[PDB]
RNA sequence: AUGCGAAAGCAGUUGAAGACAAGUGCUUGUCGUUCGUUAAAAUGGCCU
């Protein structure tokens, strides 16, 4: 039992326990009425009406195991429905913030804890965040661009927020799962829905693009193997709901993920087109079939390197001509209309390959001139009229191993009219790196040789995007949803 | 040219701080039941029932006061922990509000009202100790404190009453328990 | 209409009211010019009130009853602050009142003089030849109160310190029921039941202009100057003349009229207008009593006015807290997978014996009954046979035929599988040269491609089986 | 002048109601609709008009809370399985209530509601109530203000009908007596302050089908008192039933007999009776038949005698369903199948 | 709180050639329909006003068909030799019909009594006769005399307008609806002839090269014509005079083609075609006129027509065999006083001020094993799931959404033999297809994990794992080959 | 389950103290206790 109350007569006993229900039951019959779908667990319930009007109500949804994520409710009990549902900005994260702890039931999973469990992982994960050095805090952040809407891929469950009422104002299941007709309890608690790894617009705007993995029950022969889906969702520019127009099972093979998806430019197909990016140098690019009604695969390129890196980034030009595919190591360039090495015919040292001092984790470019490529170790700007590099900037110091290979990428993020952002953190030691952290962020140029600006602040910063009048978007730890501006 | 600020917010700042859950829950309903009021980890919101509505957020990086309690770059510890709708200092002035933190500040501001740049601020002694909870029946209040000399705390049980002079918030210790681990 | 009367203050910004609440009449004060539905109820079923005023330094109103008696009632303090009587039993029925003196006129033709802040009847009063009367106004002689008029039919004018008539202005067939000074010199009448207004100058004692509306008149006021004149008209409408007293101009026309309609075709009428100077005040009633107003710059509105306002006359419930659809704002739309298409990253699309004359005829033209027959067909020496002597562009279209064929009818796999094997054994070549082999091998290449996927976990089973199997029949 | 005349109604008329403060006039019938009137002498307008869509109505009535009286709620029932409240000015505020806490076997439709207050007696606070007709004997009794389930009582036998009587006791305090009626002739009188327990059983003489039951005089929900200073002790009761009876009933000494004697009994009617009623002093008695035009008759208290000279056969009644009288004004307004109410006016009041 | 989620049932990956709405439509045309005659069938028309009948020629036997009853209604038989050919008056009221002797019966429908005219043309037998489309008293009728003559029914003497200009056996002609002047004729000798009536006439204003002596003409478009003609078929344009595709994709020459458009399909427009084989097929003028249904009757069909597109009826397809066989495929289509006591339902709210709605939509079934998943019952759902009549792929969602929600062992604790016995049974039926073989063999893990005491105890258990174990052998060795012939797909790329 | 890594895997990990309970001062257990490290049960299920 989580929560429990009479009302002010006291012959109703609200019960508000782990499993998405509330129970209210009459005493003297022994009886109940209950709500058995409210979207988390019932951390807080209590009456509050001079009379018996209003119940009020604090739901935990425990799905985000990064961050006990609150949402807060005041109920008409004479329909028992909803009045008040005040929400949050509710994303997730590679590990949990400091101090937050899974609730308690009967047992310990990955979402609850046992007693002494709760006692041992506290002090452990105190302890972890006091020691290691891998720490990293960044999350898929995506931006409805024709009406400039904030979307978190919370896992299975896409949420529609924007600052501009300062609300979220959808809240959509896009798994085949275990999304809502359920209670868990201990074992679907051991379970774990399906998770939301990618999610992209179409540039148009009448489009979503979402990969997804989905893992087996625990203990059985096809547990070790995993799933990966993708689905692409129309709507109209007026309603909030998403159809899904075309589902697509296991892309580029079974246990074959796509690791990065890119939207394609207008130019090509009046950006109605993706593509996927696997760990192995695969490269598929899907398309719109509009003669018949679906998305379908077009443009292919299979290499199966018996290696694997969990590193990948790629890049389009303006023009729908020139594709950049960084994988570890090696940059390529490709045309678009052969998917081929582009030859140098006149041999002017434009070589189609670039092979770097790192593995490239992050690929961009700002114009038909500048390209900007992070590795772990170092920023580098190069020229693509002269084949050479810009620019070189020291970054191996400020990221050592506390980032997981492929963050970077969202971390940074370039305005395509004026230039770029970077991003660094660090925490303040006291003579040992303590809980609170520090941020610096240098606004760069499209040359990178000139710091356009640099300011710092204090929370740890977990994501930026650019709203598209040229001014940009950071969100922090705290949801704290902060603006860069001119 | 370029400013970088805090413009939306976010997390709720539930009653975890003192995780022996005397009351989760912190928000209250308006004597005219058309105003909830719900304080954010940043901003205080007043929602309007009858359309759902935020009417308006209340930030606390515009008014220093809320800014020197809440926003101290050094420790987040200063953080509400109650908040009340009737006023200490007169009895039945209305759109007032009274906010407590867990350190001893008691701030008197006027929802649906604008921020004069003087809200009324107060401090509370004796709290070596932290705070945990204030309330009040009629007229009386009680407060409820977190001290030490197990891994538990003590409890101390005090009357607050007001004015033997401005400032000055009268407190006496009503009782005390040493070591308590549910307590509703 | 339910309103039964009704007057501004003077400056229009407060309109006091009087309808009928089940068999009560009650008075409300309302404002115009920026809900205090603080009423006041007639006490007696029975009688009604017959005229109103204001007075304005406290303000108040006065109120004319049948019982013969007058309250002046406070505004803000809900209470008539004094009853004043007279001494009798009849109906009063006009007052009028400027400066502190308070003129009352009954129907048995007596004229009352009051002091208010005597709280006094200064003078009971009658004369010769007024046999019947309803309409009762004094002049703008300063504080001086001479030369009232009287009315029944035939304006009558009056001094009081000798009390005779001296000018009788020849009236209308009706009762006349409105009668307002426009200027030191002019005076207006609307008589009730007629569309002709008589503007008379008083000196000359002659009759200088007539005004016509258009449907039955009810209210009238003036502005500031004679500037203009507004008409509450029976239909429900408003008439606006503006310079009415300039250069047969006898008669004159409404210079502006005003109706006011909502969306859905439905017309509502007005009630006790009020304008002013470039300022123009109307009244309706959104529900049967409650009053609403407009205000609005008369000088820029064009000559005929149909005023348009929001009225709920047919609109559906979109209550708030829902969705457009029975759901609410606190659910999560759950997961409608619809009708969409499903399909994987396999299908590359989009990027001596025998009976070679049959099949190449089938497949240049398309048959499964035939083609069933001549699959049903079996020797493998024949099937060489003929893929040997068949040609390569039909052979192609025969391998995603087959491969198709299987993707169905799975069972029938074997047998086909050795057609497709000596198919694509014989015709090698051609293939090999034409280039989209991936798109044009569609169906058979997804098909393969899927059980190889199944092929591990096959294993699996095999191999526990076997365990199992081994287990119980070792003993 | 005709109220309905304002705007006509498309089918029976089913029920109506005064408002006990504001002059307002709910007519609710088979159309699925709500009309709310503004009553003049002469024109009576149409001051709103809610329409359901796929429900009926068979009661709906006007209720004021009792301790905030600025928030007057409207109750809708059909026979369906729900009751629709509506709050007390563009679009309205229409709630529901549906949801029984375990007792769903008994009420399968709400077609019978009755709607009364309460004092809680530990605290003394007000709240309103709504009594629901069951099965067999289960008057099921929900808490207006909220929606929930608040207690259960059983009459025995087939349910036919009921009704609420009050008391004062002292300063702020009183108690309300359900008073039910099983057909037979079995009359139940509970109380609701304690849970509900049986205070008196009696045997109504003769009445064998027993059909509807009224008191009046005191205050009641037919003329709802404004607050707990201004509640009575009612004095008349009235069984009528069904071959067209009716049997008056003085309380202080049926109660204090417990096996009583009718005070007077009422036959001129003929047919089925529907609709017992009284004026709010209780002077008047109401009752009227449901099965043929021209079957409605007042009665003077406490002589228990007929009136004679009213109606005769030019009074355009027509099959009478429901009988209001309006608290103050003295108005009776009637409705009858044809789908238009009438008003009468009584001068004596 | 929000409602309860359906259970998603499941949906494989797509194979090739789904049935697409073409499809639905044309074989949702079904319940065909057989009757005999005597000899060829050359000829078959629908009337165009009110569409509910048919003609049919035959040899000396015309028939009309009732589109109500599909029988014969009516029969002209006065034909001293065999009649060509029949054709409906575009308002109906009026047939023509050419024999062979060298004349045309023009006399109104359903009357076999009246032979209104009888016009007498040049001797030798006329195959085509037709009425105008954009005149209402101008019919067409040509025989083998190979001149086409134009006959007003007013002036049954002389021939209006006599047209050559044609080669050999003019055996078609047909009018282009926008042009009342305009007519195509289909010479015998291919080059279809396109002539202008209110000139001289003499010669075609043109003419079109198609090589094959081509057999039928209709005008699809103002500006488009279809030329029935040889193995293929062609479709030309008119103002730019050139042909714009052929579809050749039949076995023998093409021989019956008519158009119809407008009417409720989700094709727009309509093309039939008989190909002496059987195979009478639909096209749409919309996709270059693409292949999109079929069908196969035994001899040589050499007529074929639709209902045309006002048909308001059950809608018909006629197909004349020259087996002398007529063949039909079709698709088919309380007390006053109570009610013065409750009249108040019929009234939807027209004129109140505001409406509220809030009756719940009437969800769909709500199955048996969906309830069991509700309320956890899993045991009962497996049983219920394993029930006889239930769709294959209904129960593999059924044990793909018990395996998602991971209760499995939960399901398999209380199972007893003879609650076994059924899941095997099905397990060795689904075994073999291969999302079906994933998860059945995910179960008989587990179930073997479970049982093997039991299954060392009971005989016949053992035998069911043994059929099972041919089986999955058996299977495993077709993925292997199947895996080599995917080997020579990666070869010979 | 830690770290590293690909969806594979490679290494690494399971410490004490305190306390209390049961058992005959001793045996087992337990922890709303500490520091130290990279560390299966209470017949009991989802509204209209």
């Amino acid at each position: 039992v989580l929560s429990l109350s009479f009302s002010h007569d006291g012959s109703y006993l609200l019960s508000g326990g782990w499993e998405k229900v509330m129970s209210l039951w009459q005493l003297e019959t022994n009886s109940q009425q209950f709500l058995p779908r409210l979207n988390g667990i019932i951390i807080d319930c209590q009456v509050l009406g001079p009379q018996g009007n209003y119940y009020s109500l604090i739901l935990q949804m425990t799905e985000n195991n990064s961050n006990s994520d609150y949402q807060f409710l005041l109920l008409n009990a004479s329909d028992l429905t909803s009045k008040l549902s005040i929400n949050g900005p509710l994303p997730v994260f590679n590990s949990t913030i400091k101090h937050i702890q899974q609730p308690i039931s009967a047992m310990n999973t990955k979402n609850s804890n046992s007693i002494t469990s709760l006692n041992h992982s506290k002090k452990k994960q105190s302890r972890k965040l006091i020691k290691s050095r891998r720490q990293d805090f960044t999350t898929n952040v995506e931006i409805n661009p024709i009406n400039k809407n904030l979307y978190f891929p919370h896992i299975s469950a896409v949420q529609i927020f924007d600052f501009y009422k300062n609300e979220q104002v959808n809240y959509q299941y896009l798994t085949s799962g275990v999304n809502n007709s359920m209670g868990k309890v201990r074992f679907e608690l051991n379970l774990q829905d399906p998770i939301i790894t990618d999610l992209k617009f179409t540039k148009d705007g009448q489009w979503m693009i979402t990969y997804e993995i989905e893992y087996p029950p625990n203990d059985l022969l096809s547990s070790k193997d995993l799933t990966h889906i993708l689905k692409f969702w129309t709507k109209n520019d007026n309603e909030t709901n998403w159809n899904l127009k075309t589902k697509v099972i296991n892309p580029h093979g079974i246990s074959v993920p796509i690791t990065k998806i890119l939207p394609s430019p207008r130019s090509v197909n009046n950006s109605q087109g993706c593509l996927t990016a696997d760990n192995n140098g695969g490269l598929k690019f899907w398309s719109f079939d509009s003669h018949e009604s679906n998305w379908c695969l077009k443009k292919i390129s299979l290499p199966n390197f018996n290696h694997f890196s969990n590193s990948v980034s790629l890049a389009w030009s303006q023009d729908g001509s020139l594709i950049f595919h960084g994988f570890d190591d090696k940059l390529q360039i490709l045309d678009f209309d052969t998917f081929k090495k582009f030859e140098s015919l006149e041999n002017t040292k434009t070589v189609s390959e670039f092979t770097l001092d790192s593995e490239i984790q992050t690929v961009k470019l700002i114009n038909d001139t500048n390209l900007i490529v992070a590795t772990r170790t170092t920023l580098n700007a190069i020229n693509l009229l002269r084949g050479q590099v810009i620019n070189s900037f020291d970054l191996y110091p400020f990221v050592n191993g506390v980032y997981k290979n492929g963050h970077m990428d969202r971390l940074i993020t370039c305005d395509e009219r004026t230039g770029n952002i970077a991003l660094v953190i660090n925490q303040q030691l006291t003579d040992v790196p303590t809980i609170n952290y520090k941020s610096r962020i240098i606004i760069f140029d499209s040359d990178l040789s000139t710091k356009l600006g640099n300011f710092t602040h204090h929370e740890y910063i977990s994501w930026i995007g650019w709203n598209y009048d040229t001014d940009f978007i950071f969100l922090d730890i705290e949801s704290t949803l902060g603006v860069v501006g001119t | 040219q370029y400013k970088l600020s805090v413009v939306s917010g976010g997390k709720p700042a539930l009653n975890n701080l003192s995780s022996v859950t005397g009351n989760k829950n912190i928000a209250r309903l308006s004597q005219d039941q058309r105003n909830y009021i719900i304080p954010f980890n940043n901003q205080i919101k007043v929602y309007s029932v009858e359309t759902r509505q935020c009417v308006k957020t209340l930030k606390f990086a515009n008014n220093s006061l809320l800014s020197g309690i809440f926003l101290q770059e050094e420790e987040n510890n200063e953080s509400i922990v109650k908040i009340l709708l009737g006023d200490i200092t007169v009895p039945q002035q209305a759109h007032l509000i009274t906010v407590f933190t867990n350190n001893g500040h008691v701030i008197v501001l006027n929802y649906k009202g604008k921020l004069v740049e003087s809200p009324k601020h107060f401090k509370i002694s004796l709290a070596d100790e932290k705070l945990a909870n204030v309330f009040h029946s009629e007229g009386n209040y009680r407060i409820l404190t977190t001290f030490k000399d197990n891994s538990l705390q003590s409890y101390r049980l005090y009357a607050l009453t007001f004015d033997d002079a401005k400032k000055q918030f009268e407190v006496a210790h009503q009782a005390e328990w040493h070591n308590v681990i549910l307590s509703n | 209409s339910p309103v039964l009367q009704s007057a501004y203050d003077p400056s229009g910004q407060y309109l006091c009211y009087v309808t009928v609440a089940l068999d009560k009449q009650r008075v409300g004060v309302q404002p115009t010019q920026r809900w205090n539905e603080n009423f006041l109820y007639l006490e007696d079923s029975k009688l009604k009130v017959t005229c109103l005023k204001w007075v304005n330094d406290t303000v108040a109103i006065i109120l004319g009853m049948n019982n013969g008696e007058i309250w002046l009632y406070s505004v803000l303090a809900n209470e008539v602050t004094y009853k004043f009587t007279t001494g009798n039993s009849y109906e009063i029925k006009d007052i009028d009142l400027m400066g502190n003196q308070l003129w009352c006129i009954d129907s048995s033709d007596a004229f009352y003089q009051f002091d208010l802040l005597q709280f006094k009847l200064l003078q009971h009063f009658r004369i010769n030849n007024c046999v019947q009367l309803n309409k009762l106004t004094i002049v703008p002689a300063g504080d001086s109160v001479a030369q009232l008029l009287v009315a029944s039919h035939s304006i009558s004018l009056i001094d009081i310190e000798e009390k005779k008539v001296v000018m009788t202005f020849p009236g209308h067939v009706s009762p006349v029921s409105t009668l307002q000074v426009i200027t030191n010199e002019f005076f207006i009448s609307g008589a009730e039941g007629d569309r002709f207004l008589n503007v008379y100058d008083i000196h000359s004692g002659m009759t200088k202009c007539v005004l016509v509306a258009e449907s039955d008149i009810k209210e009238l006021s003036h502005s500031g100057q004679a500037d203009s004149i507004a008409v509450t008209t029976e239909d429900g409408s408003l008439e606006i003349f503006v310079d009415p007293l300039v250069s047969g101009n006898k008669s004159k026309k409404s210079s502006k009229k005003i109706q006011i309609v909502s969306k859905d075709g439905r017309k509502v009428p007005i009630y006790n207008a009020f304008i002013n100077k470039d300022l123009l005040n109307v009244s309706w009633l959104q529900n049967a009593t409650m009053p609403y107003f407009k205000n609005l710059q008369w000088r820029e509105i064009p000559n005929e006015y149909t005023v348009e306002i929001s009225l709920n006359w047919n609109n559906k419930n979109k209550s708030a807290d829902r969705d457009l659809h029975g759901k609410d704002l606190a659910s999560a739309t759950n997961y409608v997978e619809g009708n969409a298409r499903v399909t994987s990253g396999d299908n590359f699309k989009h990027v001596t014996g025998t009976v070679t004359v049959i099949l190449s005829q089938a497949l240049q033209s398309n048959d499964h009954s035939l083609l069933e027959t001549v699959l049903n067909n079996r020797d493998e020496r024949v099937i060489r046979d003929t893929i040997f002597r068949l040609k390569p562009a039909l052979a192609v279209i025969l391998l995603e035929r087959l491969a198709e064929r299987i993707a169905r009818q799975t069972h029938r796999q074997g047998p086909l599988n050795v057609w497709v094997k000596w198919c694509l054994i014989i015709h090698g070549g051609y293939l090999v040269s034409i280039p989209n082999l991936m798109s044009t091998l569609s169906s058979l290449h997804s098909t393969l491609k899927r059980r190889s996927d199944l092929l591990p976990r096959l294993l699996a089973l095999d191999a526990r089986l076997d365990c199992t199997i081994n287990k119980f029949k070792t003993l | 002048k005709d109220a309905n005349a304002s705007h006509p109604s498309h089918s029976a008329i089913q029920s109506l109601s005064f408002h006990p403060s504001k002059p307002l006039l709910l007519t609710g019938g088979y159309d699925k609709t709500l009309r709310i009137y503004h009553i003049d002498g002469k024109t009576n307008h149409l001051v709103t008009s809610l329409h359901l869509v796929g429900s009926p109505i068979q009661t709906c009535t006007f209720y004021t809370s009792l301790s905030n009286q600025n928030q007057q709620n409207i109750f809708t029932a059909g026979r369906r399985r729900y009751m629709h409240s509506w709050d007390l000015s563009q679009t309205a505020k229409i709630e529901k209530f549906s949801r029984l806490y375990g007792h769903e076997s008994t009420q399968r439709s709400f077609e019978n509601f009755k709607v009364a207050h309460l004092q809680n007696s530990q605290t003394n606070s007000v709240h309103g109530i709504v009594l629901l007709q069951g099965n067999n004997g289960w008057i099921n009794i929900l808490h207006s203000t909220s929606g929930l389930w608040l207690m259960g009582c059983k009459i025995e036998g087939v349910i036919t009908d009921f009704c609420i009587d009050y008391q004062p006791i002292s300063r702020g305090k009183f108690r309300t007596i359900l008073i039910a009626v099983n057909a037979y002739g079995e009359v139940w009188e509970f109380d609701l302050n304690k849970n509900g327990h049986v205070i008196r059983r009696w045997k109504d003489q003769g009445g064998v089908g027993i059909t509807k039951i009224q008191v009046g005089g005191g205050t009641t929900t037919t003329c709802p008192a404004l607050q707990i200073s201004k509640i009575k002790q009612n004095r008349w009761l009235a069984v009528g039933s069904e071959s067209g009876f009716v049997n008056l009933y003085d309380r202080n000494n049926a109660m204090t007999s417990s096996t009583p004697t009718p005070v007077a009994a009422l036959d001129q009617l003929t047919t089925t009776i529907s609709n017992l009623q009284f004026s709010p002093d209780g002077q008047i008695l109401c009752m009227a038949s449901r099965a043929v035009k021209d079957a409605l008759r007042l009665v003077h208290l406490p002589s228990c005698s007929v009136f004679s000279n009213w109606p005769t056969s030019g009074t355009p009644l027509g099959k009478v369903t429901s009988v209001a009288f309006s608290p103050s004004g003295g108005l009776l307004a009637v409705g009858n199948e044809q789908g238009k109410v009438r008003l009468w006016k009584l001068n004596h009041y | 709180s929000t409602a309860r989620p359906r259970i998603i049932t499941s949906k494989a990956p797509l194979l090739p050639q789904q049935t697409t709405p073409e499809q639905r439509y044309w074989r949702q045309y079904t319940s065909a329909q057989l009757v005999k005659e005597h000899n060829s069938v050359t000829h078959i028309s629908f009337n165009p006003q009110h569409p509910h009948d048919f003609a049919v020629t035959s040899s000396t036997r015309v028939q009309i068909f009732s589109s109500r009853t599909r029988q014969v209604i009516k029969t002209f038989s006065r034909f001293k030799d065999v009649v060509y050919s029949a054709s409906f008056r575009s308002d109906g009221k009026l047939l023509c019909a050419g024999d062979a002797t060298g004349l045309v019966s023009v006399y109104d429908s359903y009357n076999p009594r009246t032979i209104l005219l009888s016009i007498n043309a040049s001797t030798h037998p006329t195959h085509v006769t037709k009425f105008h489309t954009q005149d209402n008293k101008i019919l067409a009728t040509a025989s083998d005399d190979r001149v086409t003559r134009l006959w007003d029914i007013s002036n049954a003497y002389e021939p209006q307008l006599e047209l050559t200009g044609a080669t050999d056996y003019v055996r078609t002609l047909s009018f282009i609806p926008a042009a009342p002047h305009l007519v195509a004729t289909g010479s015998y000798d291919g080059l279809i002839r396109l002539y202008d009536t209110r000139s001289s006439g003499s010669t075609p204003i043109y003419s079109l090269n198609h090589d094959q002596p081509v057999e039928n003409v209709i005008a699809v478009s103002p500006t488009q014509i279809v030329s029935c003609g040889g193995n293929n078929f062609k479709v030309w344009d008119l103002t730019s005079n050139k042909k714009l595709y052929e579809r050749g994709n039949f076995n023998k020459a093409v021989t019956c083609l008519d158009y119809v458009e407008n009417f409720d399909s989700p094709m727009q427009s309509a093309l039939i075609a008989s190909s002496l084989d059987g195979h009478v097929k639909v096209f749409d003028p919309l996709d270059n006129f693409q292949v999109k249904f079929g069908w196969k009757f035994s001899g040589p069909v050499l007529s074929c027509a639709v209902s045309p597109s006002t048909a308001q009826g059950n809608r018909h397809l006629v197909a004349g065999l020259s087996s002398g066989l007529l063949a039909i495929r079709t698709k088919k289509k309380k007390s006053n006083n109570f009610q013065r006591m409750m009249r108040g339902s019929e009234y939807q709210g027209d004129q109140e001020h505001i409406i509220h709605n809030d009756k719940v939509r009437s969800q769909r079934r709500m199955r048996a094993f969906e309830r069991n998943i509700n309320q956890f019952k899993w045991s009962e759902a497996l049983d219920n799931a394993f029930v006889p009549g239930m769709a294959k792929e209904l129960t593999l969602t059924v044990l793909q959404e018990l395996r998602k929600r991971g209760k499995v062992r939960v399901a398999l604790y209380g199972r007893d033999e003879s609650t076994l016995e059924p899941l095997l049974n099905w397990c060795l039926k689904g075994i073999e297809d291969v999302r079906s073989a994933s998860i059945v063999a995910d179960w008989v893990a587990v179930v073997l994990e479970l049982y093997g005491n039991t299954l060392e105890s009971s005989p016949v258990l053992q035998e069911l794992m043994i059929d099972l174990k041919t089986k999955v052998r058996h299977e495993i060795h077709k993925s292997k080959e199947a895996q080599r012939i995917e080997g020579m797909l990666q070869l010979l790329t």
